[PDB]
DNA sequence: GCCGCGTCAGA
DNA sequence: TCTGACGCGGC
């Protein structure tokens, strides 16, 4: 059955665990986001990536809100592209975000 | 974690962050400003403030609420008063030396090329500083049970004074008391320049 | 029972434990406990004791 | 009145729990999907009874 | 040869076996060739006088620190300057001081020969000599130092001539400032401070002698001198490379690779081979041996796991096994630590319970656990320092619940001052005499005041619902 | 408008790398045996990348609402919330500056186009094989010259100074800076005016095309041999504890702590003035372990830990279907 | 080989910008399907696959 | 616990607010009025300049806005218009002082009967052209304290007298270049905070 | 101008 | 396994 709500995340991608060895919780496939893709449902893709997986400010707001009953939606940015950044801000290549008026 | 602080030679608040930060005893690198390149040492300031500090994250270039933000920054004995009244009375203290202190120093720096006039400005000053002898007697350093910042102001303008040819010791009137013990602090004495001269140095 | 330190209490929660006179626990619970959604009885009990005591 | 008062309540499975839960499900979508996800076909949105 | 092999271990062994081996009498020779090196450096060393003058202002410095002591039947015995050269070493430097003030009055030759002399009766190694030679080295080094800051200053503010190097190199005159007047570089100042520059050079060269060509020729001789005895010492040197690798082969799976062994070995050698002198007879390959085996040792140890452990620890815990490998073979029983703690130099029962403690290392996350459902114990460690959302959600119901009480009850002046004792929203917590003070009374009232806070919010109404937080 | 509307992708600059790092770990020591907590200059050091609990001074005596952003004199540790440790980093100084391992070996390695000379000879100036002229001189030596040793005697002897033949990274990170573009790629175009590529040519086109883009970045060449490292945050490599008594260790913490040891040793070698060749080891050992660092087994065996498996590459974590770009973004 | 959205966008820029300008000439090419993504502008899109 | 206050003072009215948050004891005095001829003469005597407004305590007597506004924080442990940051109150002290160099010196020159009218445009479309950027680095100062600290229920002064400088400039009829909706409601909203309408009125 | 040997990189 | 691409060394 492996139900679950709310579990633990992995210490290094601040991610669930899987395999139901403790809480589990389903994986969501790179298929799956094509079929999302194909289907259009943006926003249903952009909410499952952030505040449903990595994103640590998110998760916290949506409980809130659930357990409040009131409509907000935060998605500032995913934890993973961050850590990301930071592998490669080791390296001697630097990744910044910028805005460009060109 | 690392701290550093720009400073520009002859400048009494310069002399003033540093004689806190040794009373701090917190280590720190010292760059004098001119060595910079003159191009890098506009880019550090726009406006070019040599006495500002450096911080990774943060920089300061105001020097009037430099001293208050470095004794906020640090737990170490604290340069301030305990008792809030005299507390008070040190900042009102700060402030009156702060509002008229420019006609002592840079009138006479610049404004006062003629000799007769830089000696036309000395027999004031001594005359003021008279005054000033009837005022606080026996005070430790000033109006407070324990070593205050307003004390480490007033050895920049002793250090700047004595550069100006204008030393007064027994001839400053009766404020000998606290002058001596001011240069005991270990802060305090580093004004200026067979093994001691070289491990000093060092 | 293992012990914890440093609790570090936040100000709502010394309020908390000052109106009802609560203590705070120096130590913490993590005993054993069957799964959810599992049933059954102790047929064996095994016990090992410490070495040179 | 409280989240761990509610905590503790549906721990024990309280009897009015499934009724509220009928009432919060009756008309809320759920996604059902299939290890192979060939097709966007293979994920579809069905109600929950 | 040059085969592009990426191995550093076989590009540097084929440089390192290039040179033949030497025999006893080679090195005997090389070990003379640097002993008349260091006596020719100490010779000209203490020639110059003003370096007698400043170890005897250092004994007095070790006199005061002696002083010292006293205040906290004997001297305080300080011999760090002076090793195997302390009642004989406190006369001979009383004699040196008299000495050195007559030759420095009246004496030109004479005294100088006899201080010169017993010098050469006292017997100092290498730091006593490196001591004295930074003394020397260390005033040239702060004059040019000097040199260099005064010529940055003005060089690039004065026209930038650079060319012109001769005119401003001029040191010590302190006059072509007056005359740079009229030319550029008008920087006050920058002259004054250059002014203090020139002043502190002048006082440096008083003390020291005359010019800096006096002593710029006497660091050359130095230089040169220094130079031959390292060519010795490195022809010495390079023969006894191989001696690393045949002691690093003994410890190859130590936990350290053989190319640091190596490096160790080397670091070992090189300290080894100038301390030890040819006047006794005896193989130089004995005396290099020990300390090539301390430095392999004490680098394994140092570097032996990622958590830092104590060598003495470490040495303990090797007794220790050593120990137990002994009498699992001799009496098969693998433990007998009752039998352990009857025959071990160790002298502690505590210890061995703790020292075994820590003889696990640190496991690997991504290491594999063979199929195990195809999984790793990186993924399965879990954070547990973060509070989780249901953690974070509670903690935000309790709070915002005791404002609203409090609201509900005292109109103003209880809510305010149980906010500012137990301090809500408050940065310092303010303590009672500060809330007394903020009313200018009740400055004993405000306890009694929060008793009855207290007393009144502890009714069951407002009590119970907060219970079950606690 | 407070969004970032675009990504790019830049070299670093020594400076650069300075600003990002907090602090500088010089020793490399991880945790204390007996208690479970920062070292004083280690790679968890407290002070440079921040304190282990929320608004707590790793001494503790700091501990309360009143003092928030002070820091304590005793420790270098600040008051902070504790997740500035994951965003915090850190660099290491290096004696000998090291050529950057993916741009040499990039197959097509941009130093070898760079330097137009072929990749093998580069490897071996950089072993110290063979030594490079960095100035011509009135000498006829040209200064894309590969000297043997005895030969670079030989032309000492008969020339003495007015030349210099350096080798390994340095000579290489000298020939790069001393080099102009507008001079070069003037006289690359007239090579291509005069077009004759069916087969010399062709390969000329790309030197064209890559000294155009390093102008139009403004990027410094001898900016790909890096002078110094920055090190990754502790919290993306933790050390934390598991049952059994154990301490589970990232790969990448056993390479930083054997760099960081390697770079000390090649200090003392240089404070103690020792032999060149012992020196040389050191260099080659330090280049290597770099190498490994960033991607191990790139041109050479892979290291590997007591299990025997090949250790984990930064290079690695971000590539491979369990990299981090599609096992965990996706 | 330069992309088509690039000839086109030069093109039309030199295309009225003064005159004519004789803005490009260009023939068509066939490319492997990993090629072509390979090729694309984006580097985050080509990192990744 | 005695402040003696001029009517017409921009600086008095801020001081006048900031005790009233406080409702401490006060005992306004008017320097101006007849009525207390004698009491303005002790205020001579104490204060060499008579700067008003001046706070007057009997173990010390304090003079200037910033002394005085630090005094009374110091002296009151009600709710505080300081981030409990130290960075964060460096850049508060740092902006109070700009602004009130660049806008209450203005303010007191133009307060003068013998303004020169070139000199009164120059200062009133100066004013007008700071008062926008003062207004967005004080809304930013404010959203970055708040950040820290959520629910903390502290006050922050650099608002307050923002409030009061633009209630200044709509008395001297002085006309504020915004040409947002947004601008003019917070504005608006800011003046109608019912602490401030009890000095106002 | 080319045969024939080679690296890499994904499955 | 393999495919190719890319190579780049022989002549
Ligand atoms: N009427 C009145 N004016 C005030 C008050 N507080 C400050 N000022 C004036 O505002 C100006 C700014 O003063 P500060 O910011 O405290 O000192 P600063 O000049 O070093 O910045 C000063 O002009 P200034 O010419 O620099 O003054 P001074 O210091 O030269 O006497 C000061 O006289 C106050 O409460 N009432
Ligand atoms: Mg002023
Ligand atoms: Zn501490």
């Amino acid at each position: 059955m492996h139900a679950r709500s709310t579990g633990s995340y992995s210490l290094v991608t601040q991610q669930p665990l899987g395999g139901k060895a403790q809480f589990g919780g389903q994986r969501f496939g790179e298929m799956e986001v094509w079929a999302l893709q194909a289907y259009g449902a943006a926003y249903t893709l952009r909410e499952m990536l952030t505040v449903k997986s990595d994103d640590i400010a998110g998760r916290s707001k949506m409980y809130k809100n659930i357990v409040d009953g009131k409509l907000t939606m935060n998605v500032d940015v995913p934890e993973s592209f961050n850590v990301l950044r930071n592998e490669v801000r080791a390296l001697g290549i630097d990744m910044d975000f910028d805005y460009s008026s060109e | 974690m690392k701290v550093t602080l720009y400073t520009t030679k002859y400048c009494p608040y310069s002399l003033r962050a540093r004689i806190a930060l040794a009373e701090k005893k917190m280590s720190t690198d010292i760059v004098e400003a001119g060595d910079l390149e003159p191009a890098m040492i506009k880019k550090i300031t726009p406006n070019g403030v040599f006495p500002v500090l450096m911080e990774k994250d943060y920089s300061i270039n105001n020097r009037k609420a430099l001293l208050i933000y470095i004794d906020e920054r640090f737990p170490a004995p604290s340069l301030l008063p305990n008792v809030v009244n005299e507390r008070i009375k040190i900042r009102l203290s700060l402030d009156k030396i702060d509002n008229e202190w420019y006609p002592v120093l840079d009138q006479i720096r610049k404004h006062r090329s003629d000799q007769k006039m830089l000696e036309s400005m000395f027999k004031d000053l001594k005359e003021s500083l008279l005054a000033m002898e009837k005022a606080f007697t026996g005070s430790e350093f000033f109006i407070s049970s324990g070593f205050t910042l307003a004390d480490c102001y007033i050895a920049a303008l002793i250090i700047c004074l004595e550069a100006e040819g204008f030393i007064i010791d027994d001839e400053y009137g009766a404020i000998y008391e606290y002058k001596k013990r001011l240069f005991a602090r270990d802060s305090v004495k580093k004004a200026n320049i067979l093994l001691k001269t070289l491990r000093t140095h060092r | 029972i293992t012990p914890k330190a440093e609790q570090q209490l936040t100000p709502e929660e010394r309020l908390l434990r000052a109106i009802f006179n609560e203590k705070a626990s120096n130590v913490v619970d993590s005993s054993l406990r069957m799964p959810s959604g599992t049933s059954g009885t102790v047929i064996n009990v095994q016990v090992f004791e410490n070495d040179k005591g | 009145t409280t989240i761990k008062q509610a905590k503790r309540m549906v721990e024990l499975e309280e009897a009015v729990v499934w009724d509220i839960l009928e009432t919060v499900i009756n008309e809320h979508p759920v996604l059902l999907n299939r290890a192979p996800t060939l097709h966007r076909l293979g994920i579809q949105a069905f109600e929950p009874r | 040869l040059k085969g592009k092999t990426s191995d550093p271990i076989r590009m540097y062994m084929r440089e390192m076996g290039i040179v033949d081996l030497l025999d006893k009498k080679g090195e005997t020779d090389i070990a003379i060739r640097i002993e008349e090196g260091t006596t020719e450096v100490f010779s000209t060393i203490l020639s110059y006088p003003i370096v007698i003058k400043t170890y005897i202002e250092r004994f007095r410095e070790l006199e005061e620190k002696a002083i010292d002591y006293m205040n906290s039947e004997n001297e305080p015995v300080a011999r760090y300057i002076r090793f195997n050269e302390t009642q004989r070493a406190y006369e001979f430097f009383t004699n040196l001081e008299k000495m050195f003030e007559e030759y420095q009055d009246k004496p030109n030759k004479k005294l100088y020969t006899k201080i010169v002399k017993e010098f050469d009766n006292l017997r100092l190694s290498t730091s006593h000599l490196q001591k004295l030679v930074d003394y020397i080295r260390l005033p040239y080094a702060r004059v040019k130092e000097f040199e260099r800051k005064i010529l940055r200053l003005c060089v690039e503010r004065s026209k930038t001539p650079r060319q012109e190097f001769i005119k401003v190199y001029k040191v010590g005159s302190l006059e072509w400032l007056e005359p740079l007047t009229k030319k550029y570089k008008f920087t006050e100042n920058t002259i004054r401070e250059i002014k203090n520059l020139t002043k502190q050079i002048n006082q440096f060269q008083i003390l020291m002698m005359m010019d800096i060509e006096e002593l710029k020729q006497v660091n050359l001789e130095i230089s040169r001198s220094e130079a031959k005895i390292t060519q010795a010492k490195k022809e010495m040197i390079e023969a006894n490379l191989r001696l690393v690798v045949s002691e690093a082969k003994k410890y190859t799976n130590r936990g350290l690779h053989f190319l640091d062994i190596i490096q160790e070995g080397n670091i070992g050698l090189m300290k080894a081979v100038d301390k030890f002198d040819y006047r006794k007879g005896f193989k130089f390959s004995t005396y290099a041996t020990w300390w090539i085996r301390q430095a392999i040792t004490r680098s394994i140890a140092d570097q032996a796991r990622t958590i830092r452990v104590p060598v003495h620890m470490i040495e303990t815990i090797n007794k220790v096994n050593r120990i137990k490998r002994q009498i699992l073979q001799e009496k098969g029983r693998e433990a007998t630590e009752e039998e352990i703690i009857e025959h071990t130099p160790n002298m502690s029962k505590e210890k061995l319970k703790k020292i075994l403690n820590i003889s696990h290392t640190p496991i690997s996350m991504e290491s594999p656990i063979g199929d195990d459902e195809d999984s790793t114990v990186g993924d399965f460690i879990e954070d547990k320092n973060n509070y989780s959302p249901i953690e974070a959600a509670n903690l935000e119901n309790l709070r915002e619940a005791i404002k609203e009480l409090i609201e509900t009850g005292l109109t103003e002046r209880e809510a305010k001052v149980l906010m500012m004792r137990f301090g809500i929203g408050m940065n310092t917590d303010h303590t009672l005499e500060e809330v007394g003070k903020q009313f200018n009374v009740t400055r004993e009232r405000i306890r009694q005041i929060e008793a009855k806070a207290l007393r009144k919010l502890k009714h069951p109404s407002r009590s119970a619902f907060l219970k079950t937080f606690l | 408008s407070k969004k970032f509307d675009i990504i790019k992708i830049s070299l670093a600059s020594p400076e650069v790398i300075r600003s990002w790092s907090h602090g500088e770990v010089k020793k490399p020591e991880t945790i204390n045996y007996r208690t479970f907590k920062p070292e004083r200059d280690g790679l968890f050091c407290a002070k440079i990348f921040g304190p282990i609990k929320d608004y707590e001074c790793l001494c503790g005596k700091y501990k309360r609402l009143k003092h928030r952003g002070v820091v304590c004199e005793r420790c270098g540790v600040e008051v902070e919330q504790a997740k500035v440790r994951r965003e915090r980093m850190g660099h290491i100084d290096l004696v000998c500056p090291v050529v950057h391992i993916w741009y040499l070996k990039s197959l097509p390695s941009r130093i070898g186009l760079f330097l137009d000379m072929p990749l093998k000879n580069v490897e071996k100036v950089l072993y110290f094989e063979s030594y490079i002229v960095t100035d011509p001189g009135m000498t006829p030596l040209e200064k894309k010259q590969l000297l043997t040793d005895e030969e670079y005697a030989e032309a000492l002897e008969n020339y003495g100074y007015e030349f210099e033949a350096s080798m390994g990274a340095e000579a290489i990170r000298d020939l790069l800076a001393d080099t102009d573009i507008e001079s070069e790629i003037e006289l690359l175009q007239a090579e291509c005016e005069e077009s004759k590529s069916t087969a010399k040519k062709e390969k000329a086109i790309k030197r064209l095309r890559l000294l155009e883009t390093f102008q139009a970045s403004g990027n410094k060449p001898e900016w790909m041999v890096m002078t110094v490292l920055p090190v990754l945050p502790p919290d993306l490599r933790p050390l934390v504890p598991i049952e059994g008594g154990r301490f589970a260790t990232s790969d990448l913490n056993d390479l930083y702590r054997r760099v960081i040891n390697r770079n000390n040793r090649l200090k003392k070698l240089l404070d103690l003035n020792a032999p060149d060749i012992i020196v040389r080891n050191e260099k080659r050992m330090l280049q290597e372990a770099v190498d490994a660092l960033l991607d191990n087994g790139r041109r050479g065996r892979a290291v590997t830990g007591s299990n025997k498996r090949p250790l984990k590459s930064l290079a690695d974590m971000i590539k491979g279907k369990q990299g981090r770009f599609r096992q965990n973004l996706l | 080989d330069e992309s088509i959205e690039l000839v086109r966008i030069l093109e039309e820029n030199d295309k009225l910008r003064k005159q004519g300008k004789k803005e490009v000439e260009y023939e068509l090419v066939l490319m492997g399907i990993t090629r072509s993504s390979l090729s694309t502008e984006s580097f985050l899109s080509a990192a990744s696959f | 616990m005695l402040l003696y206050t001029k009517k017409d003072d921009i600086y008095s009215d801020i001081v006048r607010m900031i005790l009233l948050i406080k409702g401490a004891n006060a005992k306004i005095v008017d320097v101006s009025k007849e009525e207390n001829s004698k009491h303005l003469e002790e205020l001579n005597i104490i204060t060499p300049n008579g700067n008003i407004p001046t706070l007057s305590t009997d173990d010390f007597a304090v003079y200037r806005l910033s002394v005085i506004i630090e005094a009374i924080e110091d002296l009151y442990p009600f709710p505080p218009m300081f981030p409990v940051f130290p960075k964060q109150r460096a850049n508060a002290r740092i902006l109070l002082e700009y602004v009130n160099k660049t806008f209450l010196q203005n303010i007191i020159k133009l307060q003068s009967p013998d303004l020169d009218e070139k000199q009164a445009n120059e200062i009133k479309m100066l004013m007008q052209r700071d008062i926008i950027s003062t207004y967005k680095k004080i809304v930013s100062e404010r959203e970055v304290n708040a950040e820290s600290n959520p629910d903390a229920q502290n006050i922050n002064v650099l608002t307050l007298i923002i409030t009061f400088v633009f209630y200044y400039f709509i008395k001297l009829k002085i006309s504020i270049p915004t040409k947002d909706k947004n601008i003019i409601k917070e504005i608006k909203e800011l003046l109608s905070e019912p602490n401030f309408i009890k000095t106002i009125k």
